[PDB]
């Protein structure tokens, strides 16, 4: 569920790319072995590990030894350090600020009959801000019976 | 890697690094001019 | 009221031509075309600032 | 405020440095040389009454300007 | 190369066949297994992935000849299925786009910040569940100790 | 449909009306509802902290 | 000169400049672009032609299998555009090529033709142009932005300042031909020129020189003057010349026969020249000292045994002099170099160049080109003479060659498409006199260097690209000698060609979203100027050259017209009179002046050549004749403009609207604006979203017609006639018989558009704007659809504004709007959404649509049909049921005590899941319509063929009034055919009209005529009958739906927004404002009249943001209405036309010299009253952008009027009654009303849906995310103690999935209390650092 496969509209499905590079370490892992249980000639077992090896290098961080692979579609394959790292990463961008409930925006007029304390909140905007707030306090004054 | 940062043509951003990777890199670029039958890729090797 | 007095270039370099009038009376074209340089330098600087 | 309105400000320290910068380029006080110092010949009483304190002749200070248009 | 080792230890000099023309039988046979088996994420069999093209190689063509498009009426006319499971493998065909798609959006976004979440309760129904709970252990209170202690049992 | 803003706190927030918007968030617990009152009230926040 | 419908409502032109040019067609760029584009011209001119002769034929690498190109052909749409908008398909032509493959069977001779195979294959479907310069792309409607990118050519640019810190400026050269390498020339701090191939290491550039076959002598006698030194009788006297000794310092006492001239250390006057001439000294005698530091000029050899005493380049010395006198050379020739003007660099760069002769250039080239190889002769020689010098792979294309031969100051237009020896010589040659101070570098934003694309032209690239894919994979088929069995059909694919052209059409920074609110956006979108997208430069990469406005804008690029923000400067706009050249540059017209007098003949001056003449001026008086009034005149030479004499000028401009674009010219008082002001209200009034129903400006600028008119929304007259039957839907006009062709009776049909809805889900529609029996013309306006009145762009209202302050409520920029502007409907809107349900197939089984949907009340279903979709013109409001829809769901597995409330209460588990599609929250529109498709072979249900039947009645029944039109015109036509020569009088017209077409007549060609207007009816009928069929046919077809889905019910809703506190609206000139209160009429700063101002206005905006053009606006305004209200009380307490048109004529007149000379005594007495009643609300006034009304003009029209002079009127207050003190300004202007409406910019949110990945509130109702809190507010609260708040806004609002849900509950149960807990974004960051090999753990 952190690098998750999601039915989209239409059956045809949305990955991560960590999907693509641990399936390519994967592969290349039981084709190694594969090889090295048939005693094939060294050479080729050379080229399996080296290729192996790339791969675990792409799926740690991808684009720091040679060139990023690929992606499937034209454009590098993020890995594990790509989600980490960048300005687009996780360290900055839902780390330290995210997305927030109990919010609303709208456009601002003056009013300058208020006093300096308050600001004129809509009604439609603040039935909305408030909700548990007035669902606790309908079940409360008896009002509503329960919370549905 | 090491910094100074590559371009291709008021620059006054940061420097971000380093005085322990600016002499790795430095070795790097020393040994590398050196370097021949340095592919150092896969598919090539 | 007064006059618009010397434009100037996005480089620095001040045009000679000085726009005479302001903006109550009129300003002709080239005039015009003259300020729109500074003009659209200061937007493009407050467009990265 | 407006995009438009920081924008004028930003135009205005442009164009009022530039004039600024230029008429400093100008010379208004007094020395009368009476002779160019690059070239030694009596700067003119025309050229030495347009400017007052010109501290070169006019050939002299083509020449300079022209080499200071590349940079140099 | 795998392949190749496998024809060499089937490659036989009797037939006094040349190496090249039968290694490379064995080695585009095993060439062609490894793509249908690991080039896509959701693994659909080697069968399946003739049969897309080979509706492919169909589709090429009617679309050469009738000008206009194939569809599943003419596919299954021209091909031996029965215009419905056409309907499923042209279904299947389709790869899973990357989460990380750089959507046209203004904050940089991605197609991964917009796929929503199906199995998550809200907490209206959450607090709509408590309050059930609540509200059935008082009714069971209204009532004696056989009928509360069968029906929490039952 | 649209926040009234006082005209004195918009030297604050440096804006004015010509389409801006605002966000608005609910200090939701006790804690956080006293610190809207007590620090990031409007009131007691006259001076500029520079 | 006022047409029919043109007397109707004259606007009052002011403005003196007669027009000698009218405004052009304003869409001709795209709509001439792709007519150049999709052609059949069998020529050199670009286009489909021009990529088929481009890549074929094709043949085999010898194997001789000739596939050739023989002609190809546009195949006919299979959806008429309307369709392609409505069943989601694009608009294409199916583009077959006739091509022909030719086997080579080769024997012999030299393979001759032997067998043919000629087939018309199918490559690909290219989308077509509307009628409005647009295209249909996936039933949106996209608009190609030519795009403005450099050209192939030479280029000087400096690189000045930051290169190098030392200050020295660099001059660097680059020949960028259209296909090939680069070719750089780029000088050093140090000066010496250098070489670049295209970014490989500099070379020194005398290699090239060199690989040129140029040897050192001719190298310096080409880049360099000569000084002669000869020994007459005194030790090598001197060769003087005058002029060359100029600005110098007296290196020695040049004197002569006696003369002293030059004492050394004197610096040399201009005198000094002057006297050197004066006296005409040539020989003089020097010290033998001067020529020591001097450079010989050739190698200086010695005859007696062949002694090299000195080569070129070689500088002197008196060792060296003593070596040349005594092997007895008189010649001594020097480089005269100067460090001032005549610089050496040959010199040096010959100093510093490693090679000597041609080949080791050669080889040097070729280590840097291809390295590693080891050169040699053969190798070297060809790779450079098949660099720039070999047509296959070097391209200076016609416009690369025309920009090379024209900057070198060459006067051929066209020469060879690959480098000559003389073109880089001279290029260097331009290129060190640009270092010499002779000539400046090119500004790379001039409009001589970029070029202009189109979508014609990009699009054959693109088919250019498809095409040479296609051509590899061609070549790679037909190298397998397969057989005969083949004509050319299955080696072609279509996939690539049709893939090309459509990820160009479909996904491209080019090919964008047509804006739709208004006339204006859409015909301000066609003509935009992008430097985005493929072969241009980036808001990344740029820059601050290219943001900038360039002197030759002037005519070609409107300045003031730019999106400002990101990208400002990035995408200029086209100004009116702009064609491009036959090259792809930009002209703008000017009028030829002759000897003294300006001719009216124009001529499209490009962008590079306009810099040579005198362009004079069109603020420029005119003695009646062409003669120029004053002494001396205001041009514009090169950049800089200046007084010119009156016999110098070459050209004047034609109008003064010729540098403003369409944009900003319909905008009053463009002269009295601050620029960014002018540049603000332009981008905004090109988002005025059209009101319920359109209103003039009172004050514009004559452009508005034209705008809309070249606009599409308005329905124009193809021909003159009478309008023989007006309705809402359409509009018939039978042709006057003059303009009606031979056979073919005929009488044209309008069908308007009614209620639909634009990209920006606003109204289209159009009313007719005649009535019934109404004489049209050709080019008239029988339609004015959205935002124009009468054939007028009216993209807002006057209101009756006053500027004043009023309490505040028009603080910053508020807006103090009344109540009687929202009363009298006058901002409101209309607004089309559409909702859509798709019936998919999920694993659990197929949706459906049913009516029956578990829980929901008997209310919920009222306004659903007996098949769950909505009736139409079902009033709707936020949460009610469109389409009630139901998944597949089951099981679900209940839980506990929910298990016992459903055992008690017996109410079953529904095993369906309810998924209708409802109205989005607070929107409240009735349903306009309803769409239902259906994947092919599935059960329509009930109501998929209540539409299908009614469209085909529909379809039937118009294509049945049609007819009936038809055949109504045809037999009109021949009844006036038999008034005359075959004249039954009165039975004819009783007897069977069917007896008609062959009647009997004099038979001479009156009979040729009448069998002609008879087969016309049979062919008519025939045509209607197949249209029908074909009708039928394609409203009875199974809709192809996208793989998956069932069903697809579409609703159309038409939702009225009114105007209200929030709503964002503007004047023309750049003063924006939400209004920010609606006032009572009551309230509202009523003047003595009795009357109140609509709109009330800050005073204040007006200093600070200098537009004056606001204010002015108010005031002509005013008058305008002041004009109106006296023609009013005139028309209501009835006089006469008489007198009426008596003050309409005064009003009429009333300015200076102006050409709107209109008189009303060629009005028809009606025909005064039709334009006394369109002048009742107040008069139009035009007022072109620089040429506007002078304040001298409005103080008279006010006067006119019995308004006062001052523009200022005394206003009571509408509360306490009392009259403000200080007059103020009252006068009624133009106000738009953006769409930045408040009701799609307010949203909020509690708890709604969250991501999957990033389990954060996510939304999607557009959007029910809540807000970004993001990191400068953590700062923010961080400042403040705020810790609290800071912890619940990053973990229980945003992140923590169990304190969140657990917070719900205690908000509810009355706590205020939070368990905060840790946020998933860290238990991610914590899974991801330790599936790395980080052990990355939390001590307790
Ligand atoms: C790159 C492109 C940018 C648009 C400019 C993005 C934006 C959203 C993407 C589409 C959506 O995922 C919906 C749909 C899902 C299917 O399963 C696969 C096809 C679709 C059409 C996607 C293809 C493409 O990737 C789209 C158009
Ligand atoms: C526009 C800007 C304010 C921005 C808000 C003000 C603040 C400081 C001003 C400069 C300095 O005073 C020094 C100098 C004084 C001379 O008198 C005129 C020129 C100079 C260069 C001034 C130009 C301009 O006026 C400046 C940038
Ligand atoms: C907002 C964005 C346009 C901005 C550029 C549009 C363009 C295509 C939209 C997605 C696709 O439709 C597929 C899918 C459909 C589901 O039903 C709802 C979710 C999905 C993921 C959509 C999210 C979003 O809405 C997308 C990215
Ligand atoms: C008689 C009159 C001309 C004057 C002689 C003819 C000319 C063409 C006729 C209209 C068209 O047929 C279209 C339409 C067909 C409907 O079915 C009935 C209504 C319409 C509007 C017709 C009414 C009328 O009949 C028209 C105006
Ligand atoms: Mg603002
Ligand atoms: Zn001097």
């Amino acid at each position: 569920d952190l690098r998750p496969l999601v039915p989209l509209d239409g059956g045809r499905f949305a990955t991560s790319d960590l999907n693509d590079l641990y399936r390519r370490v994967i592969n290349r892992n039981n084709r190694l072995k594969r090889l090295l249980d048939l005693a094939a000639p060294d050479i080729i077992v050379r080229n399996e590990k080296r290729m192996l090896q790339e791969a675990v290098d792409a799926l740690l961080d991808n684009g720091r030894r040679g060139r990023a692979i690929t992606g499937s579609n034209k454009r590098p394959l993020k890995s594990l350090a790509d989600m980490i790292k960048g300005k687009q990463g996780r360290f900055r961008q839902n780390l330290l600020g995210k997305r927030v409930d109990y919010s609303g925006r709208s456009v601002i007029t003056v009013g300058p009959y208020l006093r300096l304390h308050q600001c004129g909140l809509p009604k439609k905007m603040a039935l909305e801000l408030f909700k548990p707030f007035i669902y606790g306090k309908l079940e409360l004054r008896g009002l509503a019976t329960t919370i549905k | 890697d090491m910094g100074i940062q590559v371009m291709e043509e008021l620059m006054l951003a940061e420097n971000t690094a380093d005085e322990d990777a600016a002499e790795a890199a430095a070795q790097v670029l020393s040994s590398v001019e050196s370097e021949i039958g340095r592919t150092t890729d896969p598919v090539r090797m | 009221a007064g006059m618009r007095g010397l434009m100037a270039k996005p480089d620095g370099s001040i045009i000679e031509t000085p726009i005479t009038a302001n903006f109550r009376e009129g300003l002709n074209v080239l005039q015009y075309f003259i300020s729109t340089h500074g003009a659209r330098k200061g937007l493009a600087d407050t467009a990265l600032k | 405020s407006d995009e438009a309105d920081e924008a004028y400000s930003v135009t205005e320290q442009l164009t009022m440095t530039g004039i600024n910068r230029i008429r400093q380029k100008i010379n208004a006080h007094g020395i009368p040389v009476y002779l160019c110092e690059a070239c030694g010949n009596p700067i003119p009483e025309a050229r030495r009454k347009i400017f007052p304190g010109v501290t070169l002749c006019v050939e002299c200070q083509a020449y300079q300007e022209r080499q200071r248009k590349h940079y140099a | 190369n795998i392949g190749l080792m496998k024809a060499v230890d089937k490659f036989e000099y009797r037939r006094g066949y040349k190496f090249s023309t039968y290694a490379t039988w064995w080695i585009r046979q095993a060439i062609t297994r490894s793509i249908a088996d690991q080039a896509r994420t959701i693994r659909i069999p080697v069968h399946m992935i003739e049969t897309i093209n080979k509706l492919n190689r169909i589709s090429r063509q009617m679309l050469q000849e009738m000008g206009r498009e194939p569809t599943p009426e003419e596919l299954a006319e021209r091909m031996l299925m029965p215009e419905d499971k056409i309907r499923k493998v042209l279904k299947i065909a389709k790869e899973p786009i990357s989460m990380e798609t750089p959507i046209g959006d203004d904050e940089d976004s991605h197609l991964g910040d917009f796929i929503e979440d199906t199995t998550l309760e809200l907490p209206l129904d959450s607090a709509t569940t408590e309050s059930l709970r609540a509200a059935t252990h008082d009714v069971l209170a209204g009532l004696t100790a056989r009928e509360a202690k069968v029906l929490r049992m039952r | 449909k649209a926040i009234q803003l006082h005209p004195l706190v918009c030297a604050a927030y440096n804006a004015d009306f010509d389409g801006d918007q605002m966000a608005v968030h609910v200090p939701l617990t006790l804690e956080a509802q006293l610190e809207a009152r007590a620090l990031m009230m409007s009131t007691n926040n006259i001076l500029s902290p520079a | 000169v006022y047409s029919y419908t043109e007397k109707k409502r004259i606007r009052k032109d002011f403005g003196k400049r007669p027009q000698v040019l009218d405004v052009p067609y304003l869409l001709s760029i795209q709509l001439d672009s792709f007519q150049k584009f999709i052609e059949q011209d069998p020529e050199g001119q670009y286009g489909l032609e021009a990529a088929f002769r481009s890549v074929f034929p094709i043949q085999s690498y010898s194997g001789n299998s000739e596939l050739q190109y023989v002609s190809y052909r546009l195949g006919e749409p299979v959806f008429d555009v309307q369709e392609c908008q409505i069943r989601g398909v694009t608009y294409s032509a199916p583009l077959r090529v006739k091509l022909r493959l030719v086997i080579y069977e080769r024997e012999a001779p030299e393979g001759t033709v032997k067998d043919i195979k000629e087939q018309e294959v199918y490559m690909g479907e290219i989308p077509l142009m509307t009628d409005n310069g647009t295209f249909v792309i996936n039933g949106t409607e996209r608009v190609i932005v030519s795009q403005l990118h450099r050209s192939p050519g030479v280029f000087f640019d400096s690189d000045k300042g930051k290169t190098h810190s030392s200050g020295k400026v660099l001059y660097n050269a680059r020949i960028i031909p259209y296909r090939g390498s680069w070719l750089d020339f780029e000088f050093d701090p140090k000066d010496n020129l250098f070489v670049r191939i295209d970014r490989r290491r500099k070379l020194p550039a005398t290699i090239i020189l060199r690989a040129l076959n140029y040897t050192t002598e001719q190298i310096l006698d080409l880049f360099f003057e000569k000084v002669i030194f000869e020994i007459r009788d005194n030790k090598l006297q001197m060769e003087l010349v005058p002029e060359r000794l100029r600005g110098e310092t007296a290196s020695f006492d040049i004197e002569a026969n006696g003369k002293v001239y030059v004492e050394k250390g004197r610096r040399i006057t201009a005198r000094h020249i002057r006297q050197l001439e004066k006296d005409d000294v040539k020989l003089i005698e020097v010290p033998v000292e001067y020529i020591a530091g001097k450079v010989v000029a050739k190698d200086y050899i010695d005859e007696s045994t062949g002694e090299l005493i000195c080569a070129a380049n070689m500088e002197l010395s008196l060792d060296l002099l003593a070596k040349l006198s005594q092997s007895g050379h008189k010649r001594i020739e020097t480089l005269f170099t100067n460090d001032l003007d005549h610089g050496p660099y040959i010199s040096e760069t010959l100093r510093v160049d490693p090679t000597n002769d041609r080949l080791s250039a050669l080889v040097e080239i070729y280590r840097m080109m291809r390295p590693g190889e080891p050169p040699t002769r053969e190798a070297a020689e060809s790779l450079f003479e098949n660099l720039f010098f070999s047509e296959d792979r070097y391209d200076l294309s016609a416009v690369g060659r025309m920009k090379f031969n024209r900057s070198l100051l060459r006067e051929e237009i066209e020469g060879s498409g690959i480098l000559s020896k003389d073109d880089i010589i001279d290029v260097m040659k331009k290129l060190i006199d640009i270092r010499n101070g002779k000539g400046e570098v090119d500004d790379i934003d001039h409009l001589g260097n970029r070029r202009i694309r189109s979508v014609g032209e990009m699009a054959e690239n693109q088919f250019r690209v498809g095409l040479v894919r296609v051509e590899r994979a061609v070549k790679e088929r037909l190298s397998l000698g397969d057989l005969d069995t083949l004509m050319p059909q299955d080696m072609i694919n279509a996939k690539p060609i049709s893939a090309a052209v459509k990820e160009f059409f479909g996904s491209s920074q080019l090919s964008q979203f047509m804006d739709q609110n208004n006339p204006l956006s859409e015909i301000t979108h066609k003509r935009r100027i992008s430097a985005l997208g493929p072969g241009g430069l980036t808001r990344e990469r740029a820059g601050f050259e290219v943001r900038d406005v360039h002197p030759t804008h002037y005519g070609r690029v409107c300045p003031i017209e730019t999106p400002e923000g990101p990208n400002i400067g990035l995408i200029n706009s086209l100004s009116v009179y702009a064609q491009t050249n036959e090259y792809g540059f930009l002209e703008t017209p000017y009028r030829k002046v002759t000897d003294g007098v300006v001719t009216d003949e124009i001529h499209y001056l490009s962008a590079i050549e306009e810099g040579n003449y005198v362009i004079a001026q069109a603020n420029s008086n005119l003695d009646e004749e062409g003669h120029f009034v004053e002494d001396l005149v205001t041009c514009r030479s090169k950049g800089e403009s200046s007084l010119f004499s009156r016999d110098q000028v070459d050209y004047m401009d034609v109008s003064t609207q010729q540098v403003v674009s369409v944009g900003a010219s319909l905008i009053p008082f463009l002269e009295h604006d601050d620029a960014n002001r002018a540049l603000m209200g332009a981008n905004m009034q090109r988002q005025a979203v059209p009101t319920l129903r359109a209103d003039k400006p009172l004050v514009g600028t004559g452009m508005e017609r034209a705008v809309a008119v070249d606009s599409g929304v308005t329905a124009v007259a193809k021909r003159g006639g009478v309008v023989q039957y007006v309705d809402a839907s359409r509009i018939v006009i039978k042709v006057n018989e003059d303009e009606m062709y031979p056979g073919e009776a005929g009488i044209d049909i309008y069908n308007l558009t009614k209620y639909t809805r634009s990209n920006q889900n606003t109204c289209i529609n159009q009313m007719p704007c005649v009535s019934l029996g109404e004489p049209v013309e050709r080019g008239d306006v029988l339609a004015d659809g959205p935002s124009t009145d009468l054939g007028e762009l009216a993209l807002g209202q006057n209101m009756r504004v006053a500027f004043m302050p009023w309490n505040g409520y028009n603080f910053e920029d508020s807006i103090l709007v009344s109540e009687r502007v929202v009363q009298e409907d006058r901002f409101t809107t209309i607004h089309i959404q559409e909702l859509a349900c798709v019936s998919r197939d999920t694993k659990l089984g197929p949706e459906e649509i049913t009516a029956d949907i578990p829980n929901v009340g008997e209310a919920a279903l009222s306004k659903l049909d007996e098949s769950g979709i909505v009736y139409i013109g079902a009033e709707v409001t936020g949460g009610d049921i469109l389409v009630g829809k139901v998944t597949p769901k089951g099981e679900t597995q209940l839980t506990p005590e929910e298990k016992l409330l459903r055992a008690i209460f017996g109410e079953k588990a529904s095993d369906v899941k309810d998924s209708s599609l409802r109205v989005p929250n607070g929107v409240s529109g009735t349903v306009i319509d309803v769409q239902v498709f259906t994947r092919d072979g599935v059960e329509k249900d009930k109501r998929a063929l209540e539409i299908e039947e009614m469209q085909l009645k529909q379809a039937k029944k118009d294509l049945s009034e049609e007819l009936q039109i038809l055949e109504a015109g045809l037999f009109s036509r021949i009844r006036a055919v038999l008034v005359a020569g075959g004249v039954e009088a009165e039975k004819l017209d009783k007897l069977p009209r069917d007896r008609w077409l062959e009647l009997g007549l004099t038979d001479e060609e009156k009979q040729n005529q009448l069998e002609q207007l008879a087969e016309q009816y049979d062919e008519l009928k025939h045509e209607f009958e197949k249209k029908l069929e074909a009708k039928r046919r394609k409203i009875t077809q199974g809709d192809d739906l996208a793989p998956g889905v069932l069903k697809i019910v579409k609703v159309y809703l038409a939702v009225k927004r009114r105007i209200q506190p929030g709503d964002k609206m503007a004047g023309r000139h750049g003063n924006k404002g939400v209004i920010s209160k609606i006032n009572p009429i009551e309230d509202m700063p009523y003047d003595e009249n009795g009357t109140p101002v609509d709109i009330v206005l800050n005073p204040l905006g007006v200093p600070s943001r200098m537009n004056i053009g606001q204010i002015l606006e108010t005031h002509l305004g005013m008058a305008a209405k002041g004009i109106g209200d006296k023609i009013n009380a005139m028309l209501k307490q009835q006089q006469e036309v008489a007198k009426l048109r008596e003050f309409i004529q005064r009003a009429y007149d009333l300015g200076a010299d102006v050409r709107q000379k209109v008189d009303l005594s060629t009005f028809s007495d009606e025909e005064v009253m039709r334009l006394a009643e369109n002048l009742r609300k107040g008069m139009p006034i035009a007022t072109p952008v620089f040429d506007g009304a002078k304040e001298a003009e409005i103080k008279e029209l006010l006067k006119l009027g019995d308004l006062p002079t001052s523009g200022q009127i005394r206003l009571y207050d509408g509360r306490t009654g009392e009259q403000f003190e200080r007059p103020v300004t009252v006068g009624y202007m133009y106000m738009l009303k953006l769409n930045h409406l408040v009701d799609d910019k307010m949203h909020a949110r509690s708890t709604g849906s969250y991501s999957l990945v990033t389990q954060q509130p996510l939304g999607g109702k557009a959007q029910f995310g809540g807000q970004r809190f993001g990191e400068m507010e953590v700062w923010a609260l961080e400042a403040y103690g705020a810790a609290y708040t800071l912890q619940e806004m990053l973990t229980v609002k945003s992140d923590d999935v169990n304190g969140r849900t657990k917070m719900y509950k205690n908000i509810v149960d009355g706590n205020h209390q939070m368990e905060p807990g840790m946020p998933e974004s860290f238990n991610v960051l914590l899974k991801e650092i330790r599936s790395l090999g980080i052990n990355i753990e939390l001590e307790d």
